[PDB]
């Protein structure tokens, strides 16, 4: 059972800067037989260097792998707007491949605060029987934050599902949808429904609610 | 100009049977390496199986050896996947590719040939069309935007103003309701002196259903 | 000879098949051990095949390992009496004992730098191509190429040579003439040295009118 | 006399037939240099003779060769001796005749003197 | 002069895995002159590497050294079952050779608690004038364990001595014998020999005793 | 075909002087090198000395610099050892081997050859036979063996039932005595239910002093 | 803009072990254009490496650069007496050079107790309403130290200039002279001058005092 | 033979403009690389800006932009630098080198070769020669000395009887006073038996002044 790990799971720098991820293996794998590659979202995997040191055709001179027996680093001496992206590693023996989880690269992006504002469910929508309510964190970094739901100041757990967007291509910011799913009866039992955001940008939390209208 | 053509999305029902294809163009099968790795969504990368043209052998992953089979024709230069006793686990998106590594004395070698992509969606959910919703707005810069409730399956697709706006525009990705259907929002920040004049309709498509809507977002109160 | 060393590095096997060249070059060599009816009939070689002839006499050899133990271009005087001029054009022995046969002597022998690899196949291929030349030809080629005389040891020859000054501006300005008019003879192989003997010629008659006969 | 099918068939193509191929040590480049260095003297032979080339040169047969040959050529023991102490002379009363070349082979005929009259009194005359 | 020092002076590990030994010089030696050898009970050393990175003839690719200055480090990439070992580093500098004290190789085993037993001196033994009590841990691991000698719970020290089993090739376990040296006088003045047992296969001592006379 | 051959055991009381041999055999001693090093029971390496045919100079070790003496012989292919001053820190095994490297500009060059390995032990003791008593075992699983004590010098011989028992054998090195007589044990874990029926028989044998006993193994026999 | 920093500043050690100099770079720099010279006292710096592990013409073998990216070490193995002196990184990009402030090298010597001294001004100064009064550290080490003034025991700073001497060559010690500058006026003013010297030579600080 | 050969030492009041030369001989400037690198009193390197003849471009650090300007004189392989608005700051030791780094795909390639070094001193103070104090002494080891004070610019010479006395002497580097003159001291150690008969006088002579003054140093009482 040939088992791979990947550190860190999320690596976020500035461009230009040097980029060094960590692949290692429970057990010694051949050198000829590992590999690397790199998955944007949307897009089947590219490979970039096999038996560690070796690059693949076509691919930029920055990039360079090395490693032995248990423990591979693949190093990007200089970052490219263009290597923002998921970087998989790959080992194989007997021709038995395996996956590590892959490590995720960010744009070091000076911390913002987002921009919080929330939507109460359309009147056509509680004409159909389901009321959700939108919480929407625009323009934030890093993606690291907590979102949480009071419906007259009572604490809801277990009834939000949360969306993350993948970093803009131009400001290098997230941003995150909070979708509260209750029924019409729940809805319509109480009086305040507040959205309590909190995150690194913030210096204190940022709540804001609205009554029945 | 070597191509790899993979098969059309594909819904399949819990306990069913999926089959997908994967053609080459430009090259020949015998001389080439093809695995099967999938993708859950937001997950990981997994392998599953392969097909090495150089020996004629073909390689399963233990987890699925019990109940996955793989077919090669070399006279269509074609590749086949079929897994079967589908659950809601199995639901990701499935890859062909060439992870072949082939080892002599003298150096190493090896291809990287892709398909586009398999979609495979598996729920008991039939297909059905969605709901749109207005999120309507209300500090110096506003945001409005539209809610895609309960559908099924995947994809669907949004624009604002049959393409006309793109600065701002955060279209979110979808999440699997308790229901088996799929709910997204898709949002834009606009400025607060355009409330009252500028018209706001986004375009929703949802392929599998046929349905497509424009729906007018208006501020109120 | 014997090569000790069997290392399994793939530096060493190019020395190695690299070094065998050499002991097969050298084994090659000790192997071989319109009116023209009124012309005349001569030996020109005769007087190149006298000197390799008293080469094969004992001694001889390390008179000549004598004088060149320092310098390269020694005028040596052989036992019969006349004077000829001797020179030594690359040295191998010193490479291969030096460097070479203490390292491979030995059960494991490692070579790091691959450079060390070609430096010796760049100072042994005048030797391998100095032997193509003689066994197609039985020890007697003509004319002669830069690999049995480069034109910096050719013209080095020619002004050393025991001849007169206005001949020495002759030869030196056309040189690939000369080569065409010289035969390079092998002569012997013995005490670790080899040695070959070149035949030059020297013009005794310059400068005299010449004229050209056609006729139809 | 040489397997050029062996190395590169089973030690390059391989490598080659992919899209993005590794040399990691260099001493295999040189092992193939040296191996390769002997096809492209004897085609260069033959360029210039148009398939028939005399003397028989050492790219053309080893001397290691040659003795394997006429060791086991069909002539007799005084034969054998006579060539194998002399044969510089018998490459030079020998052609090589370049064959054919299909079915991933090359093959080329040698031609070599037997000397049926051995021994005999020879004397050479000279006149004026 | 020139001290070598290694570290660790035991390792223990299972085949496949990748074996790191370290040996530091008290000072400078030049990489040529460096090499690594390894001996096995009962054998003259071996050759392994020479002049730090350079593998001796016929020693598998998977053995390889590396190093410069003072730091050097020999390693095994993936241990197989020959391997299991004394590894020695040597220095030499204008040719005079130092070794040093040798890492051991061990292997991991999983831990196993010794089959205790106690052995009293023979009856023809006491008729010789000494009396030699033995104490047996037989077939344990890890290496380390303790031996201690109660005779009439009084501690005994310094007229014990053990001798110490090679790792068997079967069980991977040790085995140790502690031989008591007491006159027969001195033996027939106390009742009870008991011998304390500890080891970290046992999670409290396991203790084997007799008393004098019974047979 | 490179052979190393060195003299038989020797044994030699404090202050005595020693002499160990190293013959060569199909190869040349002028062109090798030859060096002599010990290992002390249980202990590391130790070097002493060398001589090196490439250049034919020997070295010694600044410790052993006042007493110890290396001699090559080139017409005969063989080297000798010769140390004075015997101690009982000296008692180890002693091998010869090939530890010279050449060093030139190309690369390096090593053997590796090596003698048998020549025991020397130095004690004051003489020969004598060794003791044989009885082990005798008794819970479920019981174990059985014999006593060696008191004997001289090394090395002993120690079987069950003539090589005949395998099985469950762990037989110990042996120990120097204060004595200056060594002690060993040898046993075999076996099941308890054959305490009864099967015969355990324990054979010693000491070569120097030809001395055999055979000893019959009992539980209790009381 | 490029911002080289070396560790350690100063690295004091033995001939004959081995110096391992750090580089370090704010930024990634190009290992072609990366080099490492060395400056004696009163000469130019001279070359030594260059893109990491390139010696240059003239250079012995004990040199010897690595490193990429962000860190580069230029390492000598087994110091000579010459190689004792000051090693400036140079980092370069698009012709844009920049150099760290250097790491010193110096011998290592058993530590060595300082020769103390004081000295009064001559009174032929005193004529020129200007007193200079030297305090001397002879022939000590390693080269911190400490000296502190105290006029009537009272803390004097601000008026005290010291320099320092290269290590000499032969006993490689240090010596040192803190020149206190005071008028006529206020040097008249007290008694006792006192000047406090700590150092690793020193077990418990040594002072040396007179009177006016 | 290359040889470089800056100016002579200069001294410039502050706000003043200073040139320095460095001229090459026995080779041509277009195939060199000429730098300007400054070392402060005491302090670390500073780049300041070069010339590359391979490209004939200069180039200057964002420091110096605003007040440094360099010359390059092809005819008379000659290099100069010029520097306006001094402080008492650019005080320091001005070198010209050869840094250039020629970069190709086959390797790389590089020149050293260095001025002697020209002294520029600036500060509103003429030349003036020092006034010698002694440093008379009073167990067994005895230290002496002389004091040179209050002179402007470097350098001043110390010898102890012209020569004679080398073993123990320290001459210490000059210190600037905030007065803007240079100040130092001269020491060595003599055994206190030969404070009674050797007599020990410090030779001093200053080239900017020509003021050479020697100093006997006696026990005082």
């Amino acid at each position: 059972e040939i088992v791979l790990t990947q550190s860190p799971g999320t690596l976020s720098l500035s461009p230009g800067e040097r980029a060094t991820l960590s692949c290692r293996a429970s057990q010694i794998v051949s050198r000829n037989h590992l590999a690397w590659y790199q998955q944007k979202p949307g897009q089947a995997p590219r490979l970039l260097i096999f038996g560690a040191s070796s690059r693949a055709t076509g691919i930029p001179v920055r990039f360079s792998g090395s490693g032995s027996g248990t423990d591979f680093t693949l190093t990007i001496n200089g970052l490219a707007p263009e290597d923002f992206a998921v970087y998989y590693c790959l080992s194989s023996d007997s021709s038995i491949f395996t996956f590590g989880q892959g490590t995720k690269v960010d744009f070091k992006r000076t911390v913002a605060a987002p921009s919080v504002f929330i939507f109460p469910p359309s009147d056509e929508q509680l004409k159909s029987g389901t009321a959700s309510v939108v919480c929407l964190l625009n323009n934030f970094y890093p993606r690291e934050a907590k979102v949480q739901w009071k419906v007259d100041n009572a604490l809801q757990s277990g009834n939000s599902q949360e969306s993350v967007t993948e970093q803009d291509s131009k400001d290098s910011t997230y941003s995150l949808s909070s979708t509260l799913t209750l029924s019409k009866a729940d809805y319509e039992k109480h009086k305040v429904y507040a959205c309590e955001v909190t995150h690194q940008g913030l210096s204190s939390p940022v709540t804001k609610s609205f009554n029945r209208g | 100009q070597v191509q790899l053509v993979q098969s059309g999305a594909e819904v399949k029902k819990p306990g069913a049977t999926v089959k997908v294809s994967c053609k080459i163009s430009g090259h020949t099968l015998i001389k080439l390496s093809i695995h099967w790795v999938r993708q859950a969504p937001g997950k990981g990368l997994e392998w599953m199986g392969g097909y090495e043209g150089e020996v004629d052998e073909i390689f399963y992953a233990q987890k699925f050896q019990h109940r996955l089979t793989v077919i090669a024709d070399t006279a269509t230069d074609t590749v086949y996947m079929e897994l079967g006793r589908l659950t809601s686990d199995d639901t990701a998106v499935y890859f062909c590719g060439t992870l072949g590594v082939t080892v002599t004395e003298a150096g190493l070698g090896i291809d990287d040939y892709w398909g586009q992509g398999t979609l495979v969606t598996v729920s008991s959910a039939s297909t059905k069309g969605p709901s749109v919703f207005p999120l309507a707005p209300s500090g110096g810069t506003a945001a409005l935007g539209c809610l895609v409730k309960d559908y099924f399956p995947e994809p669907v697709t949004v624009s604002w103003n049959s393409g006309a706006l793109t600065s701002g525009v955060h279209t979110f990705p979808a999440v699997l309701q308790s229901s088996g259907l799929y709910s997204l929002s898709s949002v834009v920040t606009v400025p607060s002196s355009s409330l009252g004049t500028q018209t706001y309709i986004c375009n929703v498509n949802h392929k599998p259903s046929n349905t497509k809507v424009d729906k007018k977002v208006e501020p109120k109160s | 000879k014997e090569i000790k060393c069997n290392g399994t590095d793939a530096k060493v096997k190019l020395i190695k098949q690299e070094l065998d060249k050499y002991k097969n070059a050298v084994t090659e060599l000790q192997l071989l051990m319109f009116l023209g009816f009124l012309l005349g009939v001569g030996s020109a070689i005769a007087s190149g095949v006298a000197v390799s002839k008293v080469l094969h006499l004992e001694g001889e050899v390390n008179k000549i390992k004598s004088a060149l133990l320092s310098t390269n271009k020694a005028v040596v005087s052989l036992s019969n009496g006349v004077s000829v001029l001797t020179s030594k054009v690359l040295d191998l022995k010193n490479y291969i004992d030096k460097q070479l046969l203490p390292i491979v002597n030995k059960q494991s022998c490692s070579i790091p730098n691959i450079e060390t690899v070609i430096e010796f196949q760049q100072k042994n291929n005048r030797l391998l191509e100095i032997t193509r030349e003689f066994s197609v030809n039985a020890g007697v080629t003509t004319p002669v190429s830069t690999y049995m005389l480069t034109n910096s040891e050719l013209l080095s020859l020619i002004n050393d040579m025991p001849i007169t000054n206005d001949q020495k501006k002759l030869m030196s300005n056309n040189v690939q003439i000369v080569r065409q008019q010289s035969y390079s003879i092998m002569s012997i192989i013995k005490e670790e040295v080899l040695a070959y003997v070149v035949q030059l010629p020297l013009y005794g008659v310059i400068d005299t009118p010449c004229w050209k006969l056609h006729t139809s």
